[PDB]
Order: structure tokens, then C-alpha cells, then sequence
């Protein structure tokens, strides 16, 4: 076969090269053999190739950003630069293929590419910097009040108040400090197990501290590995500022 | 005493010429215009200026002659340049107006040093008249990279990145762009981290509240 | 009295770098939120990880250490970049030792990720760092952690030839160099058959198809050469 093939020439099946893959489920690296062949003998047959095969193309669109804009020769030969304004950049801008910064390194890593397509991400980094800000300013407005009226509430709490000043315990537990209940020693029972001073013992095991870890930590690595699949692509960023908020610091 | 100063005081062809010489050249960290014209001075008059600067040195304490020799420089003006000469650092004896002359031709560190918050857009226009193929791209560039930290203002960046040229190559902008996407990014965390900080501290503040009510 | 006395300090003086150094000599803190809030104003790194790196050591239920660790590693990344910043907001000497304690603070970043290295460790540093660039950091991170699954793709992508030789020669997987020899060989034929020749563990059933595929590109590169057409194909030949 391979015999036939090299003295065969001259031949365009499009279709048939798909299905005479061998075991034909290979996409990406047919893909990759499709884009070695290119570098061979690249005649704009690529763009019809992803037309044809377009379903999970997402990695070889990537690889395609970098392959017919590899020369400026074979990029002017590939339909110019309307073709891949058209349906290279549009499409993987709008399929959320990756991060606009990846896009511009990658963009970056040739010398020969023209401002039109740089004019064209201007404008998207322009959107981009418009809704960043409109964000920023929201979010500003939003935490000086919200700042604001947090002090003004604790001011008040405070000012509004068994009454001798005292720290009470913040797991259902109160006593006053010149009772002698401050700086009782005994190692302080390690931050007494992350819990209120039950100044007794009732045995009875221990296994809710426990339980109540394990729990958290599944909890969070869930949320993490759902993020990371659907919400958090990116980064744990905004996701793990979001469990922070949740009150992880507990120091109940 | 001042009335041979005066005398020295009374008593601009080759200016234009050494003026459009070094307007010639377009590099971004070329020579100063005060550099360039110690230069010019030192190529080429003087002497006379220097018998003034001896009483001038002299004059280190006397600022009424030094005020009077600023008004007698400004009525001997020669093209609004040689003025320059007798006053290299004195610019405050007689900022908003020396862009005309230092900024006229041009003059980096002049820039630099009358930069500001606004009328940054405009120099950036003037500059650009240079119509180089790439020299004109890189000396935008140094510029930009020089004094980025000026450029603080949303709508003052979006009117710069505007007025960015549309046939040079993205490399030369990759850098600057990388740096501007990064600085909003971190911004726009940091917002984020000091919001949820707010929240945490006003959940805190609500558990302080929920421990009060359970406390009778 | 030890947080009273500091509370004054704070207030007034602001000297974090010696009141926050005498701040952290506390045993037990409940106020961090407090603490950090009103330090988180003053936009100091510093102050901010002197505190954080002492708190690192309340080991609780793990867990939320990592949240406390992805924090510490940001305040630092995010330090850097701050110098970094500064650094080129030139417009001397102290600033290039400022860029070398930037070093030594990255031999510290490294220091303390060799230290508590096993009490951090998600993965999510290398996504949180990626997004900055700086990719030296992941470089020394990565060299941290012998995985090398990433860094032979990162060398690889960067086009390091001889390095991502160097490091398939250590890995004795054997199927990572079976699966993508193909852009290996067609790179650099003359290193790679040496590099599989002195391998071993590899069988030539293996890459029969990449062989092919290397002696094909051969011949069409041989259509329009004479003297060393089948220079390529010789090589082929040869191993």
C-alpha cells in the first residue's frame, strides 16, 4: 500500500483519507500527520480538511493557528487573511478556545503578520478592557458601601454592649475574664480542639471533628475539580477567593 | 558694576541649520537638546556669552541682576533659541512653554521631564509624523516603555491604544499589550480578593450578631 | 498586651517591618481577618507574608492550608511582579540588588516551596503561576517535583532539541518516545538515531510506521537533490 501510494499522484478524496485511517478513531493524529504533510506540501487542502472534519477540531484549530500562519508566503497563499478572519479567528474566539494572552503569544511567536488581524484583536481587547472595567467599577461601588455599612452595624453591636468585659467562646460557651476564666493555662487544650471551653470531659469517643474534616475536604476538592471541568477553567482564581468567603478561616 | 554687563549684554543664521540637523536624526535615546547643543557650541560667540557666565558665576547671590539679565536675553532673543544658551538651567528666570522649543524638534529627555497625566495623546500624535518604516514604530515604542507608569486613566487607555499605527507587526506591541493585559488582570484580582475580604469581615460581623442573639 | 502594645505601633508608627516582626511573635491569633484587613489597606507583601508564614504553621485539619498556601504563593508572585514593575519603572545599583533580592526572594519563593513542599501540593500553582507568565518560576517548580510529564512538553513546545533529548534519555517510559519519535526524527534524523541507538528497551516493530513515514519524506526531499538526496534516507538506513 504504501508503494502504491508513493507511486500513485495526483488523487483527492477528502472523505476516503478519513476513512482509511486503519483503526480510524486517531482524529488528532491524523490531524498532526495531515499538518506534517502540510509542511511537506501545504496546498490550502488544511482549511478544507477542518470544513470536513470540524467536531472536537478545538486542538487542531489551535494547531492550525500556527500552521497556516507559520510563512507569510503560505499564509498570502491560504486565502490571504480574510479567510482565516473569517472562520479561524472568529470561530476559536468564539468557541472559547483558550485565553485571549495565549492567543497573543501565539500570534506573537511569528514576525510577519500584518496589523490588520492586530487592528482586529485591538478591538476585541478594547471590549475586553471596557467589561473588565465596568466590572471593576461595580464591584468598587458595591465594597465601600457594603464596607461601610459592616462598621457602621459592628459600631452599633459593639456600642449596645455576666457583663464584665470578656471574650466569650464562639461555639456556644460565655464566661467573664476577671473570674478568673482568662489565661486558664493547661496549654490552652490546643485552641481546645477547634471548639468551645466545655470545662468538662464526657468521653463518649470523638469522631464529629473528624467526619466534619473529611466532609470539608471532599467538599473542596469536588467544588475544585467541577470548576476546574466547567466553571473555573481558567484558574482556582475567583473560585478559591469564593470558598475563602464561604468562612474557611472559621476561627470559631 | 551692571552698566558693563549691560555693555556685555549688548553686545541666529547657523542656528536654523544645526536645528534642522539634529532634527535629522530620529533616535529614541539620542543625545539631549541641551546635550546637542553643548555639542553644536563646542563644534562652533560663546566666549562673549562665557565673559557674561564669568559674571554670572559671579552673580551666584544677585537675583535682581539676574532677573534683569533674563529680560535683556529675552529682548536679544535670536530665534527664540540662543536664550538656551544663557540659560541651560535656568529656565524659571523668565514648564508649560518649552515645548515649543524642546518638544519642536526633538527631545526625549524634554519629554520626560514636561510629561504629565494629560497632553500625552498629543505628543504621541506629533511624534508619529516621523513616517519611518520601523524607526518611527521603535521610537513609539521607547517611548511608551519609558513612562508607562503615566498612563493610569481607563478612558486616557482606551484613547491611546486608539491611536495605535495599523501597518506595523504585532511583535513589536506584544510586549506592551502583554503588560497592559496583565496590570488590568491583576487589578481586576486584586478587586476581587479585597471584595471577598469585605465579605468575610461582614459574615463575621453577621456571626458576631447571630452569637448576640443567642446570648439572651 | 503584646497585641495592644502592637496595636499602637500600628496605628501611629506603621513600622510593620518591626512592629508586624514583633506582631508575629504571637502564640495563638483569632483576629487575622481584622489584622489582615487593615493590613491589607496598607498594600505591603511583606507584612502581609511575614504574618502569613507564621500562621502557615497552624496545621488544623489541613485542608484549608492550601487555600492559606495558594494565598502565600500569590502574595509572593504578586510581590514579584511589583518589583518586577518597579524595577522597570526606571527613569540604579540598589534597584539591580533589588532585582537580585528579587532573585534571592525567588531563591526564598524556592526555599519556601522546598520547605513545605509536601504540605502544598494541588497542582493549582502551576495554573495560578501560568497565568502570569514568569515561566522560570514553573521551570524551578517543576524541577521541584520530578513529574517531567510537563516539562518535556514545555521543551518540546520551546523548541529545545538537545534538552528535550537530554530528558527523554532519563525516562524509561519508553512509550511517551514510541508515541511522538515522528516530530523528534523529522526535526534532527543524525541525534535521533544515536539518542534511540544508545536508548535501548526500544523494539523496532516499534515506529515501523514512523520509519516508513521518515523514508518517504526522505525520497520527496530527495526528488530535487543529487549529492546528499538521500542523506535523510541514509541516516534511516543506517540505524
Amino acid at each position: 500500500s504504501h508503494m502504491d501510494q508513493s507511486s500513485a499522484s495526483a488523487k483527492d478524496k477528502t472523505k476516503i483519507d478519513i476513512a482509511s485511517f486503519a483503526n480510524d478513531n486517531p482524529e488528532m493524529d491524523l490531524l498532526s500527520t495531515f499538518r506534517a504533510m502540510t509542511l511537506n506540501e501545504e496546498p490550502s487542502t488544511c482549511l478544507k480538511f477542518l470544513e470536513k472534519y470540524g467536531t472536537e477540531e478545538p486542538k487542531l484549530l489551535q494547531v492550525a493557528l500556527s500552521y497556516f500562519v507559520s510563512n507569510k508566503l503560505i499564509f498570502k497563499e491560504m486565502g490571504g487573511n480574510e479567510v482565516l478572519k473569517e472562520k479561524v479567528l472568529r470561530p476559536i474566539i468564539e468557541g472559547e478556545r483558550m485565553p485571549l494572552l495565549d492567543i497573543i503569544k501565539a500570534l506573537s511567536r511569528t514576525n510577519v503578520a500584518h496589523f490588520g488581524l492586530i487592528q482586529d484583536i485591538i478591538i476585541d481587547h478594547v471590549k475586553t478592557e471596557d467589561t473588565e472595567i465596568k466590572r471593576n467599577e461595580k464591584l468598587i461601588e458595591s465594597y465601600d458601601k457594603e464596607l461601610k455599612e459592616k462598621n457602621k452595624k459592628l459600631k452599633n453591636t459593639i456600642n449596645s454592649d455576666l457583663d464584665i468585659p470578656v471574650v466569650f467562646f464562639k461555639c456556644g460557651h460565655i464566661y467573664h475574664q476577671h473570674c478568673l476564666n482568662e489565661e486558664e493555662d493547661t496549654l490552652e487544650s490546643e485552641r481546645k480542639l477547634f471548639k468551645c471551653p466545655k470545662c468538662l470531659v464526657d468521653l463518649e469517643t470523638s469522631n464529629k471533628l473528624f467526619e466534619a474534616q473529611h466532609e470539608v475536604v471532599e467538599k473542596n476538592d469536588l467544588l475544585n475539580f467541577a470548576l476546574n471541568s466547567e466553571e473555573g477553567s481558567r484558574d482556582r482564581f475567583k473560585v478559591i477567593t469564593e470558598f475563602l468567603g464561604r468562612g474557611a478561616i472559621s476561627y470559631s | 558694576s551692571k552698566f558693563l554687563f549691560n555693555y556685555y549684554l549688548a553686545k541666529w543664521s547657523i542656528l536654523g541649520d544645526f536645528i534642522k540637523e539634529y532634527k535629522d536624526d530620529f533616535a529614541y535615546d539620542k543625545t539631549d537638546i541641551t546635550n546637542f547643543i553643548h555639542i553644536k557650541l563646542k563644534h562652533s560667540f560663546s566666549k562673549y556669552y562665557e565673559k557674561c557666565e564669568n559674571l554670572k558665576s559671579e552673580n551666584e547671590k544677585d537675583d535682581e541682576f539676574i532677573n534683569f539679565t533674563f529680560d535683556e536675553i529675552s529682548k536679544i532673543d535670536k530665534e527664540h533659541i540662543l536664550t538656551l544658551l544663557f540659560f541651560p538651567n535656568e529656565l524659571t528666570n523668565w514648564s508649560e512653554e518649552l515645548l515649543k522649543i524642546y518638544l519642536s524638534f526633538n527631545d526625549f529627555r524634554s519629554v520626560e521631564k514636561y510629561i504629565g497625566k494629560q497632553n500625552l495623546v498629543a505628543v504621541m500624535k506629533q511624534y508619529l509624523d516621523i513616517s519611518s518604516l520601523n524607526y518611527s514604530v521603535e521610537l513609539v515604542t521607547n517611548l511608551l516603555q519609558r513612562n508607562f507608569e503615566l498612563l493610569d486613566d481607563t478612558d486616557i487607555q482606551l484613547k491611546i491604544l486608539e491611536t495605535i499605527p495599523s501597518v506595523f507587526p504585532v511583535q513589536t506591541i506584544s510586549e506592551l499589550l502583554l503588560k497592559v493585559l496583565i496590570k488590568y488582570q491583576e487589578k481586576k484580582e486584586e478587586s476581587n480578593l479585597r471584595k471577598c475580604l469585605l465579605k468575610n469581615q461582614i459574615s463575621i460581623s453577621d456571626e458576631l450578631s447571630r452569637n448576640f442573639d443567642s446570648q439572651g | 498586651v503584646k497585641l495592644s502594645k502592637a496595636m499602637y505601633l500600628f496605628h501611629t508608627a506603621k513600622d510593620f517591618h518591626s512592629a508586624a516582626q514583633t506582631l508575629g511573635s504571637m502564640k495563638d491569633l483569632s483576629h487575622f481577618g481584622e489584622i489582615a484587613l487593615n493590613f491589607l489597606q496598607i498594600k505591603d507583601y511583606n507584612d502581609l507574608n511575614v504574618i502569613l508564614i507564621k500562621q502557615l504553621d497552624n496545621v488544623p485539619w489541613k485542608s484549608t492550608q492550601v487555600v492559606l498556601s495558594s494565598w502565600i504563593i500569590w502574595n509572593f508572585m504578586k510581590q514579584l511582579n511589583d518589583i518586577e514593575l518597579k524595577i522597570n519603572t526606571t527613569k540604579e545599583d540598589n534597584l539591580l540588588n533589588w532585582n537580585l533580592n528579587l532573585k534571592e526572594k525567588s531563591n526564598e519563593l524556592t526555599k519556601f516551596l522546598e520547605s513545605h513542599l509536601e504540605k502544598l501540593d494541588n497542582e493549582t500553582v502551576y495554573q495560578i503561576m501560568s497565568k502570569q507568565n514568569r515561566q522560570n518560576e514553573l521551570l524551578i517548580f517543576a524541577s521541584l517535583i520530578n513529574d517531567m510529564k510537563f516539562l518535556l512538553s514545555f521543551w518540546i513546545d520551546q523548541g529545545n532539541w538537545y534538552e528535550s533529548l537530554k530528558i527523554l534519555l532519563t525516562i524509561n517510559n519508553h512509550d511517551l518516545v514510541y508515541k511522538y519519535s515522528l516530530i523528534l526524527l523529522l526535526n534532527s534524523p543524525e541525534a535521533t538515531v544515536s539518542t534511540w541507538m544508545k536508548i535501548k528497551d526500544l523494539d523496532p516493530n516499534k515506529l515501523i510506521p514512523t520509519i516508513l513515514k521518515f523514508f518517504t519524506n526522505w525520497q520527496n526531499n530527495s526528488k530535487l537533490i543529487t549529492n546528499i538526496s538521500e542523506y535523510p534516507e541514509n541516516y534511516s538506513l543506517t540505524y
